[PDB]
């Protein structure tokens, strides 16, 4: 079932009425970007890798050294 | 007040019909035969789903 598009989902599930298919123009939602449907991948190697999206609060330093002139 | 066996609007060969036949027993199994005739209310999930809204979570 994963593999079924969104839209369809709905339709297949007695949302909307009216399928993708048939539509306005002004109901469809405006994309800047390339669509990508990908069903769900687990079991696979393309299963999510979950991680942090930032870095640790605390940076540490990177020593330097001084010569005693 | 509880009523006695005195006191009864059915003969006593009449209910003993009923205590021996299995009156209301068989009228069960006919209940349950009638839905044996019914449209089953099965839907075959991967290839038909069930009903969903907008306010769904
Ligand atoms: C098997 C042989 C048949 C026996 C018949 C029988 O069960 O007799 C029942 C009778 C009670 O019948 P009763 O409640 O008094 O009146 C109902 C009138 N519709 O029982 C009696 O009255 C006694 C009869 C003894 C014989
Ligand atoms: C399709 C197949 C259809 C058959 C499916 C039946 C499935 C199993 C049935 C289970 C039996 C019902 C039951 O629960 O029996 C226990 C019940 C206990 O009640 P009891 O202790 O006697 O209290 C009396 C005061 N009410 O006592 C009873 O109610 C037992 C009733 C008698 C059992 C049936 C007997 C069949 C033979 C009929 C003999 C007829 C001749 C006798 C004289 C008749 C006079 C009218």
């Amino acid at each position: 079932m994963s593999q079924v598009e969104p839209g369809w989902h709905f339709w297949l599930g007695y949302g909307v009425d009216t399928a993708p298919c048939n539509t306005p123009k002004e109901k469809l939602p405006i994309r800047a970007y390339p669509y990508k449907f990908q069903p769900n991948y687990t079991g696979t190697p393309g299963a999510f890798v979950t991680y942090n999206t930032l870095k640790p609060k605390i940076s540490a330093w990177e020593p330097v050294t001084k010569q005693r002139s | 007040r509880p009523a006695t066996w005195e006191e009864s609007e059915e003969g006593a060969l009449s209910k003993a019909t009923k205590y021996f036949l299995l009156a209301e027993m068989f009228r069960g199994l006919y209940v349950v035969l009638e839905q044996f005739f019914r449209a089953p209310y099965t839907i075959y999930y991967p290839f038909e789903k069930g009903p969903v809204s907008p306010r769904f979570r």
